[PDB]
């Protein structure tokens, strides 16, 4: 994407490092930032037998899907729309990954901004 | 497979066949013992393409030190039949 | 294969086995008939515009530099018929071509199912065994005095005399033996 | 568990059975590459019930069905491993296998030596189970090493060319 | 049977079922199928088998031994004294060896049963393994294949004597 | 039975790309002796020719044919 | 060139003698000496000796030799949803949550 | 993985692209696609590594089939080059031989 | 040429089928397992068409 | 096995049955492919759209002003 | 036993009516003939033969011994058992060896070092990393229940 | 252009010089090359013929390979500084190399088990 062509062949300084995300503290420009909600208990996701990837802040959408694929056996094509909600909802968590990304990016464009005025 | 197997005739009437398609050689003068420089005219340069077109037409090759000696239609079809075991 | 090959090639015959390798290596860059059939005659006109060179010095010389020529211009990957050597059929069947001497062990259970074959089969041995002194004898009398020597074989003279040393052609095995 | 594990068990003892019949005299007086067709699509088919089970409750399972030695403190058993990975891919190998063998008929339908060509396949086709089933290492080398053994049969199975036996 | 107390298995939870669609679930009844045409006549065999069996009851017994005196307690030399106690300690380390089956036996059975929970549920079997792996490696490790009650003894007395010096600078 | 071979005295060039290969020898003063050879492959049930899409597209008619009426199923049964 | 006149000779000597040899190997109508119902029931009767009699078999030894032994047969546990109810015990799992619902 | 699997998808993918013997061709193919399962297990993505041991069986082995019926039908004939309209003169194998191909390279809804 | 045994043409046809649908009947049982990425710019969606298609 | 007969330097004789299964192969593909790409389009095109990060006002991601 | 010790292999000839009877032991001309250098590593008189694999030799000549390829009488390359067709073959390919060793490590060694660039540039999607619930799953990965673990906390952006 | 020859890759005959030299010197050479295989041809194959034997043919030439390539070794090996000094580094050079391999990753090993820094977790096989 652009992002890989600016990061290399240009400056670097000003474009986040993939793995140093989140680098700035969370409470910076959000005042009463509220913590992420999971909807799924712990012993939930036991029971369902999730694999611990699956354990992420979209497994109650999941269990559903795995609810209905077993009980519309042998049908099946009859889970379009729970495999549809899922997948949304996995949509959705990784446009937040997306904000977090550019979250950074003009954080640290906001710190080349403000460093510059200092010196 | 599927392939019937040769015989002598059969091997006979398409050495001739590809001989008759030949612009260098006049079908009418052509028998089994015309002998290609001799009483076909043809030369040694000819005589490597004639062989050259046999093994396409049967697939599969003749030596060279066995091909040079093929001189006339009838030793092609001696040599393609001894190859290939046809007895009749 | 059925020949024995000469002490040393002719240069009639180096330039006739290369204007065979020309082509069937011109046939595998072609691949398409009607563009093979093009280059092919390109391909005898050049061979044909020194074919009256009467010097040989140059002759031989001509025959360097095609061969060279041939090598740079050679094919990686010609095709090769499939019961050529380097084809994918050669010695498939060597595996089912059984020596006729192994029907010598056959169990008389086993050679009572051919009544038949067994019978003629002993007709061709009793023909080899009388034949075998008269074949030795030709190929003695024949032998050339000065010591020059081919693998040719002569064929038989008289009448009622077989071409010496034939058991191992003439009951060769099949090509496709099974 | 007890119709998954019959099930599991009896796909080896179905691909056994050409193998045994070729020992015996029987070979001779049957059409074997008829008999090993048939084995082999009765095999699969068998396959695809342990395919519906875990496609339904996804279940996974650990079978034992023989100790073979125990070395102090290491136990060695016969065991499978019939999983996702394992009950898939008996499916769908012995659904190829089933057209290969059919197709070998056609194929190979000169070659003096049919019914070992036939017997060789089986043979891998088991070795190549035993190396998609098992449930620990040794046994798993047992069919690792058994499908290069019978790749190199059949390989060079026309045996009087060099190139093959290359 | 087996006893469940050496070779514990949870209790089995499984669901309802509570199908949705209308189609007929084939497992169902190929399992009726099976259990018609496939148990049933396996039982009556099993049956008859049992049968014969408690018309010809035997039994067999486990046999006891009896503790002699260990290697401690023999005098050096005393070869009568040291067969005993040495087959004595053969016949331990044997038993130990099946102890390490028995509880490798239930990590195996439990990581296979927890799945994908292995790596929360399998606690208590993972640290029993650890514990008695250690126990294992105290009495045996490095003996070597002429391993004896002898060489058993004096592995354990180099441990504790080092065991008292660390203690002994505390 | 015995195998009878077509009359060799209709394998003619004409009308094949063979000729046009005659044509561009013919300039430098060539010819080729065994164009009739392979005039076969070019005439018959061989004449014609095999474009990619017709390769791709086999079978795409009766395959779209059966899709409207598969897909006028759908929009009557529901 | 071609063939000597002596080469000639000897390829027509072998070849009389190599088609009678190949002649020879043909087989008369008697030889070899040998010493000496529908459909789907074919299939039938494959099932019952290649399918049938082999799972009595396997199920006898899996019935009464490896579930009689532990650990041999061990299963992963079923997935139990919110909402489900375990036959073994009768206990009902709680629903989960709400979310709330969400559209795309 | 990663690494080797991207090396070996590439390298008899060059090698098949020259290749005269038809078995040569779906050999090079084979390796290429293996070098792709490499590649996908090195992403931590060993369900799809898997998931395409199946799907592979499929289109591969009828590709194999199919150029046996070609190999067979033509006197154990491998080379391309001796082959050609096959798609009148054996329509079924034609057919059979485009649908695996298809399939191999990523038609869509195909396996 | 003949490629009308049964031998040949049933097996070849029973992948025929293989070929068209085992991946989707497939693809719909398994159960779920690698979380995948639905979401990125439509050049990358439609990379492996766009590349075969070229190729 | 029909025992078709042998054909020199002609176009054989085809017989119905390998025209036909050939012909019924192809055209149950083309069936599939279209039958699904009318119904699971967005399998091939996608489903969900790419969101454009630069239009992501400083409000929702917490930019506090310079 | 045939073999007397004038048709046995010996040592080296050292004188030219020695190096005639060994030509004629090995059944071959004494302007061909010619032994190993006399280094003293056992190879005696036994000829020197050219170092050609025997997928060189004529595959169309009827040999006596087919698959070596040789003829009966002659004498045996000391390596046969090297050259054999399933071994080691050096017959005359269309490029030059140096030119083979060069594109072949050459393309090896451009491959690894630019796996290495990759590396160094890798290729990702403008992405934050995947978040997980409950200290990012501290029980589940088979965490200490006892010990509290440090408390990770996700937001919403 | 130009083909270089290797030992694993060799000089084709067409492109060797000595394949177009007809100097009458050459040609006697070739010729007498022939005489000595036509005549060893006919001597084997009119034992191959034969109808009377009764056994394989033996093969001098074989003999004589396999007695060189083992009975003869010995009494014609001369010590030379060139095998004598090959000799030792063949015969012991790998043996030295290998027991600094294992001594020295062996006392490594010990010195960790010593001092405890060797995670031995599960090792009770050996
Ligand atoms: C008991 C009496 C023995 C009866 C023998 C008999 O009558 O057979 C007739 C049968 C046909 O007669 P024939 O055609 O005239 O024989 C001519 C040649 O021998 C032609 O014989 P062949 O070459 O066609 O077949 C012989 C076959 C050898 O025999 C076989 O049939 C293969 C058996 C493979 C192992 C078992 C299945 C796997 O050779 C092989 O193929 C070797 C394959 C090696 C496979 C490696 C796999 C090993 C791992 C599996 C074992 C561990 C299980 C782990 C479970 C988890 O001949 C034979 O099978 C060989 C007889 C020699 C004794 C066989 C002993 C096998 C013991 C098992
Ligand atoms: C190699 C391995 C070989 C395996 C061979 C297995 C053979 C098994 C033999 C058991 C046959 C038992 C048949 C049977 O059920 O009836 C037997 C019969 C018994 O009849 P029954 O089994 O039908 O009895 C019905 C059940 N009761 C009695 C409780 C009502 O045996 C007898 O002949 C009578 C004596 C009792
Ligand atoms: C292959 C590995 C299994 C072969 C051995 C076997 O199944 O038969 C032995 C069986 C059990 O007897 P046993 O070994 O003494 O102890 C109980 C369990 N092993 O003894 C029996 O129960 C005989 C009946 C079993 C026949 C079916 C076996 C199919 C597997
Ligand atoms: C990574 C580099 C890979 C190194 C592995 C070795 C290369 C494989 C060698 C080989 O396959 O030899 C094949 C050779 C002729 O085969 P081919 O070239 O295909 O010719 C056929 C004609 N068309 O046929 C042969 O000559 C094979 C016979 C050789 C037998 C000697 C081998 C001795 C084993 C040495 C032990 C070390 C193993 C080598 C690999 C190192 C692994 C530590
Ligand atoms: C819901 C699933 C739907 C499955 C659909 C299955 C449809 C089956 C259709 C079978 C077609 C048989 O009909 C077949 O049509 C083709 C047309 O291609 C004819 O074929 C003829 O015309 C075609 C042009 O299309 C030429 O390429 C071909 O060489 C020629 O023989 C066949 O002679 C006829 O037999
Ligand atoms: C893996 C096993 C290792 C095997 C041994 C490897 C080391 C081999 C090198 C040994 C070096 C000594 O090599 C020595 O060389 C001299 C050189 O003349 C030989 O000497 C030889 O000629 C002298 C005359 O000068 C004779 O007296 C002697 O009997 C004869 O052998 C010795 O016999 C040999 O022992
Ligand atoms: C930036 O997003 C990095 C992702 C890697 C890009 C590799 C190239 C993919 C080719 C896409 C086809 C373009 C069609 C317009």
């Amino acid at each position: 994407g652009a992002h890989l062509t600016r990061r290399y062949l240009w400056d670097a300084s000003v474009e986040p490092d993939p793995e140093k995300i989140p680098s700035f503290p969370p409470d910076l420009g959000f005042p009463e930032r509220k913590e992420r909600v999971m909807v799924a208990t712990q012993q939930e996701m036991m029971d369902a037998q999730l694999t611990l990837q699956q354990r992420d802040y979209c497994a109650h959408y999941l269990i559903r899907l795995l609810k209905c694929k077993r009980d519309s056996f042998p049908n099946f094509l009859a889970c379009k729309h729970e495999q549809h909600d899922w997948d949304y909802c996995e949509h959705l968590d990784y446009v937040k990954r997306m904000k977090e990304f550019e979250r950074e990016r003009r954080l640290l464009q906001r710190k080349k901004r403000r460093a510059l005025k200092e010196a | 497979s599927d392939a019937p197997p040769l015989t002598l005739d059969g091997i006979k009437d398409r050495v001739l066949y590809v001989l008759k398609l030949y612009d260098k050689i006049d079908p009418e003068k052509l028998s089994v013992n015309s002998h290609f420089m001799k009483d076909l005219g043809l030369d040694s340069l000819d005589q490597v393409e004639i062989i050259m077109a046999m093994e396409d037409e049967f697939g599969f090759e003749i030596p060279d030190i066995d091909a040079e000696k093929l001189m006339c239609p009838q030793e092609i079809v001696d040599y393609i039949a001894d190859k290939k075991d046809v007895y009749e | 294969a059925f020949c024995a090959p000469p002490a040393y090639l002719t240069h009639q015959q180096k330039v006739l086995r290369l204007y065979k390798r020309a082509l069937r290596h011109l046939e595998s860059w072609c691949i398409h008939r009607d563009k093979y059939r093009y280059f092919a005659c390109l391909m005898r006109a050049r061979f044909e515009e020194h074919k009256n060179e009467k010097d040989m010095m140059r002759a031989t010389q001509l025959l360097r530099e095609a061969e060279e020529e041939f090598w740079q211009n050679q094919h990686p990957q010609p095709y090769i018929f499939p019961d050529s050597p380097g084809g994918t059929s050669f010695e498939r069947y060597e595996c089912y071509k059984v020596p006729e001497w192994c029907l010598d062990y056959w169990h008389p259970s086993e050679k009572a199912m051919y009544p038949d074959y067994f019978s003629k089969r002993e007709q061709w041995k009793k023909l080899r065994m009388e034949s075998w002194d008269r074949e030795v004898k030709q190929l003695q009398e024949e032998t050339s005095p000065d010591g020059i020597m081919t693998e040719a074989l002569p064929p038989a003279r008289r009448e009622g005399d077989l071409p010496p040393l034939w058991w191992h052609i003439v009951t060769r095995p099949r090509e496709r033996p099974t | 568990m007890n119709i998954f594990t019959t099930s599991i068990l009896l796909i080896f003892i179905l691909l056994l059975s050409p193998i045994l019949i070729s020992m015996s005299n029987l070979i001779k007086h049957i059409n074997f590459p008829l008999y090993t067709t048939t084995s082999i699509k009765f095999s699969f088919i068998i396959s695809l019930l342990p395919l519906l089970m875990f496609f339904h409750n996804n279940m996974e399972y650990m079978i034992t069905t023989w100790h073979w030695v125990t070395m102090n403190s290491m136990e060695l058993k016969m065991s499978f491993k019939t999983d996702f990975f394992s009950i898939l891919f008996t499916s769908v190998a012995l659904f190829v296998t089933w057209s290969i063998m059919q197709f070998s008929s056609w194929y190979m339908h000169s070659d003096p030596n049919i019914n070992r060509f036939i017997k060789y396949l089986t043979l891998f086709l088991i070795t190549m189970l035993i190396l998609t089933s098992a449930n620990n290492m040794f046994q798993l080398f047992i069919g690792w090493e058994g499908v290069g053994i019978m790749s190199f049969l059949l390989i060079g199975w026309w045996y009087g060319r060099t190139d093959a036996n290359t | 049977s087996w006893d469940k107390d050496v070779y514990p298995e949870p209790p089995s939870r499984t669901p309802a079922p509570s199908p949705q669609t209308s189609l007929p679930n084939p497992i169902t009844y190929l399992t009726k199928a099976y259990d018609l045409v496939v148990d049933w006549p396996v039982t009556l065999v099993r049956e008859f088998i049992e049968r014969q069996h408690a018309k010809n009851r035997t039994y067999y017994y486990h046999r006891q031994y009896r503790r002699v005196p260990d290697i401690t307690e023999c005098k050096e030399g005393d070869v009568l004294c040291i067969y005993e106690a040495e087959m004595q300690w053969r016949r331990d380390f044997k038993v130990d060896q099946e102890i390490m089956n028995i509880i490798q036996e239930r990590l195996k059975a439990c990581q296979q049963r927890e799945g994908e929970n292995y790596q929360q549920n399998c606690a208590k079997e993972l640290e029993q393994f650890t514990k008695v792996t250690k126990a294992y490696q105290d009495r045996y490790l490095d003996l070597g294949a002429y391993y004896s009650a002898r060489k058993c003894l004096a592995k354990q007395k180099q441990r504790m004597l080092e065991e008292r010096k660390a203690a002994r600078q505390e | 039975g015995k195998m009878e071979l077509p009359d060799y005295r209709q394998w003619k060039i004409e009308g094949t790309p063979l000729e046009t290969v005659q044509k561009k020898l013919a300039a430098r003063g060539l010819r080729d002796p065994w164009a009739r050879n392979e005039a076969w492959r070019y005439m018959g049930g061989f004449a014609g020719n095999i474009t990619f899409p017709s390769v791709i597209l086999k079978g795409f008619k009766w395959g779209f044919a059966a899709f409207v009426v598969a897909l006028g199923a759908e929009y009557f049964l529901d | 060139s071609g063939y000597t006149p002596d080469e000639k000779l000897r390829l027509q000597q072998l070849r009389e003698l190599r088609r009678r040899w190949l002649k020879d190997q043909e087989l008369s109508p008697r030889e070899p000496v040998l010493p000496p119902v529908f459909k789907a029931y074919r299939s039938s009767l494959f099932a019952v000796s290649h399918v049938l009699i082999p799972m009595w078999f396997v199920h006898y030894y899996v019935k009464y030799h490896m579930a009689t032994k532990p650990y041999t047969i061990v299963s992963s546990k079923p997935r139990i949803f919110p909402g489900d109810t375990i036959l073994e015990t009768g206990e009902v799992i709680p629903p989960m949550r709400d979310f709330p619902d969400q559209h795309h | 993985m990663l690494c080797l699997g991207a090396l070996t998808t590439l390298f008899t993918a060059i090698c098949a692209l020259t290749q005269n013997d038809i078995k040569k061709i779906i050999a090079f193919s084979t390796s290429s696609q293996l070098g792709l399962m490499m590649v996908t297990l090195g992403m931590n993505q060993p369900h799809l590594a898997f998931l395409h041991i199946c799907t592979h069986a499929f289109f591969k082995a009828m590709l194999f089939m199919c150029s046996g019926s070609i190999i067979h039908s033509l006197a154990d004939e491998q080379d391309i080059r001796k082959m050609g309209n096959i798609t009148k003169i054996m329509p079924f194998t034609s057919s059979c031989l485009v649908i695996g191909s298809l399939a191999l390279t990523g038609m869509p809804f195909l396996t | 040429i003949n490629e009308n045994d049964p031998d040949l043409m049933n097996p070849i046809k029973r992948l025929a089928f293989g070929s068209i649908f085992a991946g989707f009947v497939i693809s719909y049982n398994i159960p779920p397992t690698s979380i995948p990425v639905l979401t990125m710019p439509w050049f990358l969606k439609t990379t492996a068409l766009i590349i075969s298609v070229l190729g | 096995g029909v025992h078709i007969q042998p054909r020199y330097r002609e176009f054989p004789q085809l017989t119905r049955s390998q025209v036909i299964q050939g012909e019924f192969l192809s055209s149950l593909m083309w069936f599939w492919i279209l039958w699904r790409f009318w119904h699971d389009s967005d399998a091939v095109l996608g489903h969900f759209s790419y969101p454009d990060p630069s239009q992501w006002t400083d409000e929702e991601l917490g930019i506090p002003p310079d | 036993f045939h073999m007397t010790k004038d048709m046995l292999p010996g040592s080296y000839p050292r004188t030219p009516e020695e190096r005639a009877a060994a030509a004629k032991k090995y059944n071959m001309r004494v302007e061909d003939y010619e032994p190993y250098p006399d280094d003293g590593m056992g190879y005696g008189d036994y000829p020197m033969l050219p170092n050609r694999s025997q997928h060189e030799r004529d595959p169309w000549y009827q040999w006596d011994h087919s698959e070596l390829r040789m003829n009966w009488g002659e004498p045996i390359h000391w390596d046969l058992d090297m050259y054999i067709r399933n071994r080691v073959d050096t017959s005359p390919t269309p490029v030059s060896w140096d030119v083979m060793c060069k594109h072949l490590f050459g393309f090896v060694a451009f491959m690894v070092f630019m796996f290495w660039v990759g590396h160094v540039f890798p290729s990702y999607q403008p992405v934050g990393p995947k978040q997980y619930p409950y200290n990012n799953l501290y029980l589940e990965r088979g965490g200490d229940p006892t010990k509290e673990p440090e408390p990770v906390v996700h937001y919403d952006i | 252009s130009k083909y270089k020859p290797a030992p694993l890759a060799t000089l084709p005959s067409t492109l060797d010089p000595a394949e177009y030299d007809v100097s009458p010197e050459t040609r006697r050479a070739q010729v007498e090359r022939l005489s000595i295989r036509a005549r060893l041809k006919r001597e084997y194959l009119l034992q191959y013929n034969d109808p009377k034997r009764v056994s394989h043919i033996e093969d001098p030439a074989l003999i004589r390979w396999t007695y060189a390539r083992s009975a003869n070794i010995y009494p014609n090996f001369r010590p030379t500084p060139k095998n004598s000094l090959l000799g030792a580094v063949a015969g012991f050079g790998p043996l030295i190399f290998w027991y600094y391999v294992f001594k020295t990753d062996r006392d490594r090993k010990e010195r960790l088990i010593q001092e405890g820094k060797l995670d031995r977790k599960f090792n009770i096989s050996y």
